[PDB]
RNA sequence: ACCAAAGCUAGCUCAACAUACUAAAC
């Protein structure tokens, strides 16, 4: 006999209906485009410009940054009153 | 409302650092043996002696140390390739004059494997280094 | 055996087959999404992280609704949004 | 030499019909039948241990047990926030330098070490880098430009006797799966973050020119570097006198996680590009 | 024409390659064509029947699925009451009338739902089991070398034939490099044949080894084949899957 | 104990057929072809059991996990039964403690 | 104990022991003495001594706490200014 | 020697795929 043939990885992007309800809810989540963008990109199709946060994006995040990171001026502030306190 | 980006191949060199080699590199050849770290090259030749004990594949000695039932101490060596008998004997001769005795071995043939019975590891390396192994 | 379609997608199979497919897409659409309804009865809070007072770090906090009851006499009038809880 | 090549000519083929696994490799179940190992099977009489009901592992037949009778105490409390850091001995270094794991022509990082296989770190185990021991100084002999995030003051004085650079950065545990594993987050299709700032509990460490904090003021480096030659007895050599003094002295910007690389960059592997932002707000963004 | 291969690996100084006979499938009497070296390390290792019989045990049983399940006494249709009273009725005692004591009983332990039979041996042992089959396909004079895999007819008597006068044995299993390059000629020839078996070089198993009697290598299968075994005596621990973008590995 | 009084009809099982000779051909799919695929793929059998093993009560919390929302209501009875059963069993019965 | 979970099938681990227990990685187990804050007008400097001292445990209870623990707390930790870090490993144990 | 004994089939079980899911008769 002759054996099958072998069963080889295909290297195309491939890309799940979005109409058919039984795709499951990670292959239509955006990251799922940036990982076939990272993975071709060329053959992908997925826009370069997508993979940077949106206004609104770079907004929230820019607030949760100054909010739960302070800066190093102030934290050395924060720092030298502590051990002016200890002292 | 995509913003704008740019396209570069300049940069990519950085990127090479970043990747990890799948194989081992091979040691590179210093002025003076043996190197800082104690490692050493074996001979160019190979001895006349009718076994060989192939380096590991970092290139150490396959001289280890083995515990069992937490008080067993043993030491293996492998990757053995030969008349493992005559390498058996010669390790005799050599821990005999150590413990006053000649120490317990066995000898898996099928493997190519000695095991000594004790803490013999840096021992029998630096006797294998004497070898030229 | 095994049904193709999981259980909770059979009521949106009979929305997108039948006689429901016909009807006007911007109902269709209004009734599809479930927008959160504001809270009545329990009492949210305001930022997503917080610092706990025993652990001294920072956990992501979410804000899950109580269940709300609403009798068939709340159809009848106009309750605000809340129920018998 | 493999003298079992030769004893196979004589023996018959080699077939599925006779395969024997090691003796000794498999020990053999054994059934409760038989005269034996029936009759109650290896249970006991009556009780709860042959019908399979007694209590828990603590339990002590009422008696208070011994793991609720000792006083709490703090033990780990807190362990899932103290930092670790993984250690490098020199002689490790020196051994992967003279194997040819890592180049020391080059400036040494995490990523770096992590591909030499030198050290494994674990960041989802609370690991915030790898940290400098001196447990073999004193036969280091190896010119570097190492960058750890923790380093003892024999290891950066036997690093600087033989003429490197010892460097304290740090990495917040994103940046850290980062540096560890560059290619499976280039292989993710997101931008380069930046590096967070280390908290207040390890600001004074890494603003201290003694610990040769990448914080720190590059005003005081030779200040200490004299003070820790003249306390273990060796001559500071003249680094900037070096053919490799750009290699010496390359540093990391601190919201910088590669060498040449910046926040905000996303290498796309597969076309061998690196896609740079052009907006305002992103680059402000990636650059504060 | 003399056709002579060489190893193009290194090989080791204490150990030299093994040399072995190419022949040609075309002709009946030409048995005798060139001469390849193969390394010592794939083709002349130590021989493990030991980790052979594990790869073919590992071969024959991680892919097993045992579609085997009876119903216990939970599953059972009816007794979901008892069948009489505990006391005076001066029977035995019992509860549901499916207990596995019951003649329509459950079973007590049985087969309980798809038994999936899987495990993955350590690639290297793995590795090491390839080069063991070969290196005793190689020593019990039961490998034969080849050149291209050409035949002269789609003629199926005529391997038969062919493998009777050169005394090969009952089961040939043939190794091509690739599947789209086989030539059509052994390709109809081996679809009609069961004993003559036409494989690519990434379908080579302990299990084809040790099933068939003789194994037939052509001399780009036998390069790929050492190319792929030796590559596992000098690499490192995989930091993450070797299918992504190495440094030296593609 | 009576056994039967005919001899059956020797099975003729060919050890040659299409299955028998092309057994376990792609076990070495990765390690022979520049690792892309693992043998899992090569597993055909149930969905919640493609590369995977366990103990009874593992399978069965896998199997509830991954096609629990598709399985009949005496099915999913009968899992969340045997469920129930093997958790108190394996956490509370046994002898070795 | 539960030998195996509901949710994902595994082994877990009792807290109370990793809430008054400490696990060095040679496999000893060190805890403190029951009683060292209880009525500490009543004992004698010696006897407060003692209880305040930390303590080992034998065979039986470091086997009891490895089995109610899982092999996360089983693990080598470099903490930051340990002070048991001395005393995560043996020296000079001939047996 | 009675009572009796032996068949190999009816069919079931577990999965995969699947039109997309209250069969036919009304
Ligand atoms: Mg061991
Ligand atoms: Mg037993
Ligand atoms: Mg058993
Ligand atoms: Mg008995
Ligand atoms: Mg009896
Ligand atoms: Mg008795
Ligand atoms: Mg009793
Ligand atoms: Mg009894
Ligand atoms: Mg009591
Ligand atoms: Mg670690
Ligand atoms: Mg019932
Ligand atoms: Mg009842
Ligand atoms: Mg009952
Ligand atoms: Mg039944």
């Amino acid at each position: 006999y002759r054996a099958r043939p072998p069963p080889r990885r295909s290297q195309e992007p491939r890309w799940p209906d979005p109409d058919d309800p039984l795709t499951p809810r990670w292959q239509l989540s955006p990251r799922y485009a940036a990982k076939q963008f990272a993975r071709h990109g060329a053959a992908s199709g997925v826009a370069a410009g997508s993979l940077w946060p949106s206004q609104e994006q770079l907004r929230e995040l820019e607030a949760e940054e100054r909010e739960w990171y302070p800066s190093l001026a102030a934290m050395q502030e924060s720092l030298r009153v502590q051990q002016l306190a200890e002292e | 409302e995509y913003p704008s980006f740019v396209e570069s191949v300049d940069e990519y060199h950085f990127v090479e650092r970043l990747l990890p080699p799948a194989s081992i590199p091979r040691p590179p050849k210093h002025e003076h043996y043996p190197t800082p770290s104690g490692w050493q090259p074996p001979r160019d030749p190979a001895p006349s002696l009718p076994y060989f004990v192939r380096r590991s594949r970092m290139h150490n000695i396959p001289v280890y140390r083995d515990i069992t039932h937490g008080n067993r101490q043993m030491t293996v060596i492998r990757k053995v390739e030969g008349d493992i008998w005559a390498l058996q004997k010669d390790v005799e001769d050599f821990l005999s004059p150590l413990l006053g005795k000649t120490p317990v071995t066995q000898v898996n043939e099928v493997t190519g494997t000695l095991r000594v019975k004790g803490y013999f590891d840096q021992q029998l390396k630096a006797w294998l280094l004497e070898k030229g192994f | 055996p095994l049904h193709k379609v999981p259980v909770g997608l059979w009521k949106q199979l009979r929305l997108w087959e039948g006689i429901y497919s016909r009807l006007p897409r911007h109902y269709l659409r209004s009734l599809e999404e479930a927008r959160t309804p504001t809270p009545v009865h329990y009492r949210p809070h305001g930022a997503k992280f917080k610092i706990n007072p025993k652990n001294w770090q920072r956990e992501r906090v979410e804000d899950v609704p109580i269940p709300v009851h609403y009798p068939p006499e709340s159809q009848l009038g106009l309750w605000g949004g809340e129920g018998w809880v | 030499g493999p003298r079992a090549l030769d004893l196979l000519r004589a023996l018959p083929r080699v077939s599925l019909a006779n395969l024997k696994p090691n003796p000794g490799s498999r020990k053999p179940e054994r059934r409760p039948r038989g005269r034996r190992r029936g009759r109650k099977c290896g249970r006991g009489h009556k009780g709860e241990r042959q019908r399979g009901t007694r209590p828990r592992l603590g339990f002590e037949g009422g008696q208070t047990p011994f793991y609720l009778r000792i006083p709490k105490y703090g033990f780990n409390e807190g362990h899932s926030f103290r930092h670790q850091y993984q250690p490098l001995s020199l002689n490790r270094l020196q051994y992967l330098i003279d194997l040819g794991r890592v180049d020391p022509t080059q400036p040494i990082d995490l990523t770096q070490l992590v591909n030499g296989r030198g050290v494994t770190i674990q960041p989802s185990k609370r690991d915030y880098g790898v940290q400098l021991v001196e447990e073999g100084a004193d036969t280091f002999k190896a010119k570097v430009n190492i960058e750890v995030q923790m380093a003892s003051e024999l290891a950066i004085a036997a690093i600087e006797k033989n003429g490197g650079v010892v460097t304290t950065a740090f990495y917040d545990p994103r940046s850290l799966e980062i540096l560890c594993k560059p290619v499976p987050f280039f292989l993710r299709g997101q931008p380069i973050p930046k590096r967070m700032l280390p908290p207040e509990a390890l600001v004074p460490y890494y603003t201290d020119a003694k610990n040769r904090g990448y914080l720190a003021d590059p005003a005081r480096f030779p200040e200490a570097r004299l003070e820790l030659a003249r306390k273990y007895g060796y001559v500071l050599p003249d680094i900037t006198k070096d053919e490799l003094f750009k290699m010496l002295s390359t540093r990391k910007d601190p919201r910088q996680i590669f060498f040449g690389l910046a926040p905000g960059w996303v290498v796309n592997m597969a076309d061998k590009k690196i896609l740079k932002p052009t907006d305002e707000n992103l680059l402000k963004y990636y650059s504060s | 024409p003399p056709v002579l291969r060489k190893c193009e690996l290194p090989v080791p100084a204490h150990r030299r390659p093994v040399q072995a006979w190419i022949e040609s499938l075309r002709g009946y009497e030409q048995e005798r064509v060139g001469l390849t070296e193969l390394h010592p390390d794939v083709f002349s290792t130590a021989p493990r029947l030991d980790i052979l019989h594990q790869v073919a045990i590992w071969q024959k049983n991680f892919k097993r699925i045992s579609y085997a399940k009876t119903k216990t006494r939970a599953e059972v249709r009816g007794g979901g009451r008892k069948p009489w009273v505990q006391k005076g009725s001066g029977r035995a005692r019992h509860g549901s009338i499916r207990s596995p004591i019951w003649r329509g009983g459950g079973v007590a332990h049985g087969p309980r739902g798809p038994t999936s039979y899987y495990y993955m041996l350590p690639m290297k042992v793995r590795v090491q089991g390839l080069k063991v089959a070969l290196t005793v396909k190689l020593a019990q004079d039961d490998l034969h070398i080849v050149d291209s895999l050409e035949l002269p007819t789609a003629d199926p008597q005529y391997l038969i034939e062919l493998a009777r006068y050169r005394r090969w044995g009952d089961s040939v299993l043939l190794v091509d490099l690739e599947h789209e390059d086989m030539p059509q000629n052994v390709v109809a020839a081996t679809s009609g044949l069961k004993t003559f078996n036409l494989v690519p070089a990434v379908g080579l198993n302990v299990h084809s080894m040790l099933k068939h009697q003789t194994l037939v290598l052509t001399l780009p299968t036998v390069a790929f084949l050492e190319e792929k075994l030796l590559w596992h005596n000098s690499r490192y621990t995989p930091l993450y899957p070797f299918r992504l973008p190495y440094c030296d590995f593609p | 104990f009576h056994v039967r009084v005919t001899l059956p009809p020797r099975k003729v099982v060919d050890r040659w057929n299409e299955k028998r000779a092309m057994f376990g051909v792609y076990d070495n799919i990765g390690i022979l072809g520049n690792f892309e695929k693992h043998p899992k793929e090569l597993i055909k059998g149930p969905i919640w059991l493609r590369g995977w093993k366990g103990n009874e009560l593992q399978r069965c919390i896998r199997k509830k996990r991954m096609v629990g929302n598709r399985m009949f209501i005496d099915d999913l009875h009968n899992l969340n039964k045997r469920i129930s059963y093997l958790y108190k069993h394996f956490n509370r019965h046994g002898k070795y403690r | 104990v539960t030998y195996f979970s509901s949710r994902k099938g595994k082994r877990k681990t009792v807290k109370a022991v990793i809430y008054r227990f400490l696990r060095l990685h040679s496999g000893l187990w060190l805890r403190r003495k029951a009683g060292y804050k209880k009525k500490l007008w009543k004992k004698t400097a010696a006897r407060k001594r003692r209880l305040r001292e930390f303590v080992f445990c034998n065979k039986t209870q470091s086997k009891l706490l490895d089995k109610m623990t899982t092999s996360f707390w089983k693990r080598r930790n470099w903490y930051a200014d340990d002070p048991y870090q001395k005393y995560q490993d043996r020296t000079n144990l001939k047996v």
